[PDB]
RNA sequence: UUUAUCAUAAAAUAUAACUUAUAGUUUAUGCAUUUUAACACAGAAUAAAUGUUAUUAAUUUGAUAAAGUGCUGAUAGAUUUAUAUGAUUACAGUGCGUUAAUUUUUCGGAAUUAUAUAAUGGCAUAAUUAUCAUUGAUUUUUGUGUUUAUUAUAUGCACUUGUAUGAUUAACAAUGCGAAAGAUUCAGGAUACCUUCGGGACCCGUCUUGAAACACGGACCAAGGAG
RNA sequence: AGCUGGUUCCUUCCGAAGUUUCCCUCAGGAUAGCUGGUGCAUUUUAAUAAAUAAUCUUAUCUGGUAAAGCGAA
RNA sequence: AACGCCUCUAAGGUCGUAUCCGUGCUGGACUGCAAUGAUAAAUAAGGGGCAAUUUGCAUUGUAUGGCUUCUAAACCAUUUAAAGUUUAUAAUUUACUUUAUAAACGACAAUGGAUGUGAUGCCAAUGUAAUUUGUAACAUAGUAAAUUGGGAGGAUCUUCGAUCACCUGAUGCCGCGCUAGUUACAUAUAAAAGCAUUAUUUAAUACAAUGACAAAGCCUAGAAUCAAUUGUAAACGACUUUU
C-alpha cells in the first residue's frame, strides 16, 4: 500500500518467463517497491517441457551425503522456484538482503485479499514479446509436478473456485460501468460543468 | 567497421636519377584514412612488392558514393580464409550503399562462416544492373506488384511507464 | 541538413518566450502547417515537487570499493539523462525518524524526533536517469530502498 | 489473411525514432527485408530510405504509384487528401494529445481537478434504481423517496 | 533577490522576498504596468525596526521576549493592501484553476505520475 | 544522388478502354453486378516509371577543418601570517580641460566619420631567390605607386568598493553567541565502547621460489633475554 | 657447528641478488657483477660548445641462422 | 513437409524402463503454521479480558506547511506471432461461448498511468488553510441522517471464520448534512521583519497504531512444572501413567 509509489505491487506471473521476471523484481524489491508475486504456477520458462524436467532434475541429484538435512531443499511448488529464482539474484547472505526478501511474497494460483486486485504486467518479463516464435516452452507448474510438487491437484481447484468468484464481480462491474457513463453523459451537456472541464482538458481522456 | 569507401595511391620512392614509378590505385573500405593505407599495400603487395617504408604514399582520397538514394543491387566477390580453408564466394546484397553493402556484408560473413573481419578479402565490386542476379533472395525485391506483409512488431520497452497497465497486448487488431 | 538543424534550432528559442527571431514553425499543435518538430519524447515516473520521490538505494561505488562521498540516487521521474540533468543543482534532504530528541533552538525549535540530513544534487550519474548526489552529512545506508526527498530550490529558470 | 498491416506500395508509417519523428510518411518503394524508401512531402519529412525498425506502419492504405520521386508524390498526396483524414484519425488526435499532455503549465491542472469533484459529487447523486442487482425498495419514507422523485420530476415534496 | 506578492489577500504570501534559485518561473505572466513598484520598497524599508536586545533605550538589565518577527507594523499593511489591490484587478482577467486569482488559492499539484522534469513549466 | 526543367530510349511501377474466373448476391449448371495482396505492359494514351545525355534549386548531400562569434547549467577546490626578514606594481573605468558633423535614445549620453607616425593585408608594377611547370600559379627577400580597411604608437593627471598582482572567495546579508563567576545555544568527531548500513580484513614469527595452509614454534600473561 | 631456531624502538630516503670464477667445492666462503653510503674534481654535462655520456639515424665493417640448394662440393 | 512424391520429425501428436518423482514408508520445519479448550490467582482482594476501546496525558509512525496524498474495485479465459482486443444486427450460450453478415484499437504513432476506470485525489473549503471561513439570495441539476427483525451467502501464510456482507419487511422522526453553478454581506489567519526567507528547517490539524499514572465506563473465575507415582520409558533430563 503506502509506499515509493505502491508498497504492494501484485503482478500477473502469467506469460512472464521467471528469470526476466526475477531479476527485474530482484530489482524493484532493492529499490524498496515491496512486491507480490501471484499464479506462479501460470509462470513459463523457456526450453520445451522435457528439457526443463532434466535440466531440474539434475538439481535434487545435489545432495549433502554426511547429513542431507544441511543439504540443498530442492523446493517443488512453482512459487518456491520462483521464490528460488528471485533469492539468488539478491545476496541473501547479507542482512540487507534478508529484508529484500521479506519485501518478497510468491503465491501460487492468487489468494486473499489479492483477486479483486489488479494483477500488473511487468511487460520485459513478457514471454510472448521476448521470446521468438515458433519455440517451445515449459511451463513452471508443469515442471513442479514432476519433481514432485504435490499440489497441482489441489490448486488448480482453488484456482477454478477463485475465477467464479472473480466471474460474478467482472459481471456486475460490466454492468455497473455502463450506468456510470451514462450518468455522466446525460447531465454533462444539460448544464456546462462538464463541458467547462472536459473540452478546456480536450486532451484525448 | 564504420564502411567509408577510399581511394589510395602510391609509387614506391622518387629518385631524380631513376624516373617515375608506375602509379597503382585501389578502393578500399575502410572507417579509417590509416585503415584505408594499410589495405592498400597489403593488397598491393599481391601484385606488385612495395613494402611501406620503401613504398611511397602518394594520396589518401576518399571517394563519394555516387546514388545513396539509389536502390540498387550490388554484387560482390570475395575472398575469405577458413581455419584450415580459404575460398571464393559470390553474394549479392541490396543497399543503398556500397559503403552499406560492405557493412552488411562483414557482418553477414562473420556470423555464417565466422568469418573474421582481418580474414575477410574484397575482391571486387559491380552494381548489377538487371536479371543477372542470381539471389533467390535478391529477385524477389525485382518483382513486380512487391507488396509484402509486415509479419510481426516490437514492442519498447515498455513505454513510458516502467509500470505498464495498459498490457501490450500482442493484438495490433 | 547541419544547416536544416541550425535553422530548425532557432524555433524553440523563439518560442520560449523570446529574445524574439525566427518561427519557422514546430507544432504545439493545431498546427496550420506542422506535426513538423516532433511529438516529445517521453520517460517518466513522478512525485514531483517538494521532493522528487527518490530512493538512495546504492552508494557510488568502484565493483567492490564503498566509496560513499557521493551518492546514487533514482529520480523518479527521471528515465533520461535530459530528464535528471533538471535536478542537477537540486537541494536535497532525507527526513527520518528518531526515539530520541537532541536539537534545542536555533531555528525552529525541531523536538527531533524527526532528523534531517540536507544534501545537492550534483551530476547524471544514469544512462538511465539516476544521478549523483552529495550530502552534507552523507546518509547512513540503513537508508536503502527507503524514500529520500528531493525540493525543486535550486531551480534555473 | 484476414489482414494483418502490410508493408506495402502505399500504406503509410509514422516513423518513430528520426529526425521525422511522429511526421506521417508513405511507402514509395520496397527496398530490402529491412528497409523501405519513404517519402512524406506534406508532413514536409524530405526523401529518404528508412529501417522498418524505425518505422510502425499504420492502417492507411492509398492506391499509390509505387515508385514515384517526390513531385508524383506530393500530387498524389493531396489527391488523396491523406493529411485531412490523418487529422480526423483519432489515434493521431490522440497522438497530438501527448503534445499537449506535455506541461499544460500547472494552472490548467488543477482545473481539471478542482472541477472534477463538481462531476464526481453527480455520480453518487445519480446511483440506485434500475432492475439489475434488486432493486426495490418501498421505504420507509418521506425523505427517500422523495429523494428518488428528486430526480425525476421534481415537484412537490420532502417531508 | 526577489519581490514576491501572491497577491496576499488570495493565496497569502506577504511583501516577502526570496532567491532567484528558489523559484521556478513560470510562463504565466501578470501585466505589471499598473504597479507602484518597489521603488519605494528597497533593502532598509523591510530591515527590522528593530531587534534592540530590549525595550528601546539603552542598558536596562532586559528579559524574554521582545518580537523578532512579529507585530505587525502599520506602514507595512498599507504598502500590501495598495499593491494587492492593483493586483486583484490585472488578475480576475484570467480563468480559475490553480493559480492567477480565484485560480491562486490552491496548492499546487504536479499530481502522482507527473513530472518535474518535462513540465515546461 | 535530390528539387526544378529539356530531348531520347521509354512507359519494364502505377494509372487506363477492354478481356476472364472464384464468390457474397443476383438472374436462370451457367450468366449479370460488385468485391477479391485471383486476372492479362491489354489497346491507344498518361504520370520520363527507370536508364542516358544536358541544364539547375536558398545548389544539394556527405565528410572534415576553422571563428572568444555569442552563451548557459552543474561539480570539487579557493594556502591568501600580502612586510617572520619583504614588495603590492601594472592595466582599465570615470572625471578634468581641443572642436566639428551625422545618427540613435531623444534626458543623461553613446557611436562613426574628418590627422601625423609605424606595421600589416588586399590592388597594380618592377627586380631577385627557391619551386610546381611555364597557359598560369606558389615561395622567401626587397623596392616603388594608388586606394581602401584593420591594428598599434602620438591618450597626461586626479580619483576609483574598477581588472590582474602569478595558490585573487569575497562584496552584501541572515543566524547561533562570547550572555562576570555561572552558563544557554550552534557546529564538529570510528576516542574507549555501544548501534545501524556497505565494502575490505584468512596467522604471526620463519626457512623457502612462493605461506592462510592439511609446513614448523607459539594456550595465555608478566619480568629477565641476544651483533 | 658452514646447521636450525630466535635476536629487543620508530620514521625518512635510496635499494638487491640467486650470476662469474676458484675452492674435498656443490647446505659455505672468497672473488668479480649487481647495492648503499662517504664524498671528490668539473660543470657551457654550474651556481646571479668547437667538452661528453649513450640511444635512434646515417655511413662504414662482420656473420652461416631462418629460408633456399642437391640437374653446387 | 523438406524432396509435387515419400517418409517416426522438420512443426504438431501416441505408447513406453528394475529409471525418475510422487503415492507409500521414515525424521518432523526446535518456536514453520493451523485448529480448538480452559483461560487464572478468588474476595479482607482484585486480577486478567473486549481493549479493536473511551478520557486527562504520554509514546510512535503518516502527512510533514490542510494534503506539497493515496488506492487489499480494477482491461478476460487462452492456444499464441497472421497468433488477436470488441461492438452491433441475425441466431446461440452457463461461459467477451458458438455461427453468419457489416465494421473496429489493422503487435503504428497510439498506447501504459489513470478512463483514478463503483470516473480518486489536493475535495468539503463560495478566502483551498502550520485558523477555520461564517452568514444572504436565485434558478437548474439534485443530495439524504438513525434504528430493529427475518431469510439465504461468503473465508487458499491471513491485520479479529462465537466475524463481515447482501436482500427483503417493519419502526418511527433529529430535518443532522446539503454540494456544484451564479451572485450579495462580513472577517480573524494571512502583514512568518524579511528585503538574504530555507537552514538548526517546524507543526495547529488530519488518519493509523501503541501506552498507561491515580480515576472512570464492559466480562470472567486456568493450569503448567517440581515433589510423591506408573513401566508401556529411561545413563541422566525426557517420554508414558498417577493421586
Amino acid at each position: 500500500m503506502t509506499g515509493l509509489t505502491n508498497r504492494t505491487v501484485v503482478i500477473d506471473g502469467r506469460g512472464h518467463l521467471l528469470g526476466r521476471l526475477a531479476s527485474v523484481v530482484a530489482k524493484y524489491l532493492l529499490q524498496g517497491g515491496k512486491v507480490a508475486v501471484v499464479r506462479c504456477e501460470e509462470l513459463n520458462l523457456s526450453g520445451h517441457f522435457y528439457r526443463n524436467k532434466i535440466k531440474f532434475l539434475a538439481y535434487l541429484r545435489k545432495r549433502c551425503n554426511v547429513n542431507p538435512a544441511r543439504g540443498p531443499f530442492h523446493f517443488r511448488a512453482p512459487s518456491r522456484i520462483f521464490y528460488k529464482a528471485v533469492r539468488g539474484m539478491i545476496p541473501h547472505k547479507t542482512k540487507r538482503g534478508q529484508a529484500a526478501l521479506a519485501r518478497l511474497r510468491v503465491f501460487d494460483g492468487i489468494p486473499s485479499p489479492y483477486d479483486k486486485r489488479r494483477r500488473v504486467v511487468v511487460p520485459i518479463a513478457m514471454r510472448v514479446l521476448t521470446l521468438r516464435s515458433d519455440r517451445k516452452y515449459c511451463q513452471v507448474g508443469r515442471l513442479s509436478h514432476e519433481v514432485g510438487w504435490h499440489y497441482q491437484d489441489v490448486i488448480k481447484s482453488l484456482e477454478r473456485k477463485r475465477k467464479a468468484k472473480l466471474r460474478v464481480t467482472l459481471k456486475h462491474n460490466r454492468e455497473l460501468k455502463k450506468l456510470t457513463v451514462k450518468a455522466r453523459e446525460n447531465i454533462a451537456k444539460a448544464a456546462e460543468p462538464f463541458n467547462k472541464i472536459i473540452k478546456s482538458y480536450g486532451y484525448e481522456v | 567497421g564504420l564502411l567509408k569507401e577510399y581511394e589510395v595511391v602510391g609509387r614506391k620512392l622518387p629518385s631524380e636519377k631513376e624516373p617515375q614509378t608506375p602509379l597503382y590505385k585501389m578502393r578500399i573500405f575502410a572507417p579509417d584514412n590509416i585503415v584505408a593505407k594499410s589495405r592498400f599495400w597489403y593488397f598491393l603487395r599481391q601484385l606488385k612488392k612495395f613494402k611501406k617504408t620503401t613504398g611511397e604514399i602518394v594520396s589518401i582520397k576518399q571517394v563519394y558514393e555516387t546514388s545513396p538514394v539509389k536502390i540498387k543491387n550490388f554484387g560482390i566477390w570475395l575472398r575469405y580464409d577458413s581455419r584450415s580453408g580459404t575460398h571464393n564466394m559470390y553474394r549479392e546484397y541490396r543497399d543503398l550503399t556500397v559503403g552499406g553493402a560492405v557493412t552488411q556484408c562483414y557482418r553477414d560473413m562473420g556470423a555464417r562462416h565466422r568469418a573474421r573481419a582481418h580474414s575477410i578479402q574484397i575482391i571486387k565490386v559491380d552494381s548489377i544492373p538487371a536479371a543477372k542476379t542470381r539471389r533467390v533472395h535478391v529477385k524477389q525485391f525485382h518483382d513486380s506488384k512487391i507488396k509484402f506483409p509486415l509479419v510481426q512488431r516490437v514492442h519498447h520497452k515498455g513505454n513510458r511507464k516502467l509500470f505498464s497497465f495498459r498490457k501490450p497486448r500482442t493484438y495490433f487488431q | 541538413m547541419a544547416d536544416t538543424q541550425a535553422k530548425s534550432t532557432t524555433a524553440p528559442k523563439a518560442a520560449k518566450a523570446q529574445k524574439a527571431p525566427k518561427a519557422v514553425k514546430a507544432p504545439k499543435a493545431e498546427k496550420p502547417a506542422a506535426s513538423e518538430a516532433k511529438v516529445s519524447a517521453k520517460k517518466y515516473k513522478r512525485h514531483g515537487r517538494l521532493f522528487a520521490k527518490a530512493v538512495f538505494t546504492g552508494y557510488k561505488r568502484g565493483l567492490r570499493n564503498q566509496h560513499e562521498n557521493q551518492a546514487i540516487l533514482k529520480i523518479e521521474g527521471a528515465r533520461r539523462k535530459e530528464h535528471g540533468s533538471f535536478y542537477v543543482g537540486k537541494r536535497c534532504v532525507y527526513v527520518y525518524k528518531a526515539e530520541t530528541k537532541k536539537c534545542v533552538p536555533q531555528h525552529p525549535e525541531r523536538k527531533t524526533r524527526v532528523r534531517a540530513v540536507w544534501g545537492k544534487v550534483t551530476r547524471i550519474h544514469g544512462n538511465t536517469g539516476a544521478v549523483r548526489a552529495r550530502f552534507n552529512r552523507n546518509l547512513p545506508g540503513h537508508a536503502m530502498g527507503h524514500r529520500i526527498r528531493i525540493m525543486l530550490y535550486p531551480s534555473r529558470i | 489473411m484476414p489482414f494483418e498491416r502490410f508493408v506495402q506500395t502505399g500504406r503509410i508509417a509514422k516513423a518513430s525514432a528520426g529526425p521525422l519523428k511522429g511526421r506521417l510518411v508513405a511507402i514509395v518503394d520496397v527496398i530490402d527485408q529491412n528497409r523501405v524508401l519513404v517519402d512524406g512531402p506534406l508532413t514536409g519529412v524530405p526523401r529518404q530510405e528508412y529501417r522498418l525498425n524505425n518505422l510502425h506502419l499504420t492502417k492507411y492504405r492509398i492506391k499509390f504509384p509505387y515508385t514515384a520521386p517526390t513531385r508524383i508524390v506530393r500530387k498524389a498526396w493531396t489527391e488523396s487528401d491523406l493529411k485531412a483524414q490523418w487529422k480526423v484519425s483519432p489515434w493521431s488526435v490522440k497522438a497530438q494529445n501527448i503534445c499537449k499532455r506535455s506541461s499544460l503549465n500547472d494552472f490548467d491542472r488543477f482545473k481539471l481537478r478542482y472541477a472534477k469533484r463538481q462531476r464526481n459529487k453527480l455520480l453518487t447523486i445519480a446511483f440506485n434504481t434500475l432492475k439489475k442487482r434488486t432493486k426495490a425498495d418501498g421505504t420507509p419514507r418521506v425523505l427517500k423517496k422523495d429523494r428518488r422523485e428528486r430526480l425525476r420530476a421534481e415537484k412537490a415534496k420532502g417531508g | 533577490l526577489l519581490l514576491v506578492t501572491g497577491p496576499f489577500a488570495l493565496n497569502s504570501c506577504p511583501l516577502r522576498r526570496v532567491s532567484q534559485r528558489y523559484v521556478i518561473g513560470t510562463s504565466s505572466k501578470v501585466d505589471l504596468g499598473a504597479f507602484k513598484v518597489p521603488e519605494h520598497l528597497n533593502d532598509a524599508y523591510f530591515r527590522r525596526l528593530k531587534a534592540k536586545k530590549d525595550k528601546k533605550t539603552g542598558e536596562a538589565d532586559i528579559f524574554a521576549a521582545k518580537k523578532e518577527r512579529f507585530v505587525p507594523n502599520e506602514q507595512r499593511k498599507k504598502d500590501q493592501k495598495e499593491v494587492d489591490a492593483a493586483l486583484l484587478k490585472v488578475i480576475k482577467a484570467h480563468p480559475e484553476g490553480k493559480f492567477f486569482a480565484k485560480y491562486l488559492q490552491n496548492m499546487f499539484a504536479l499530481h502522482s505520475s507527473q513530472y518535474p522534469h518535462r513540465m515546461r513549466f
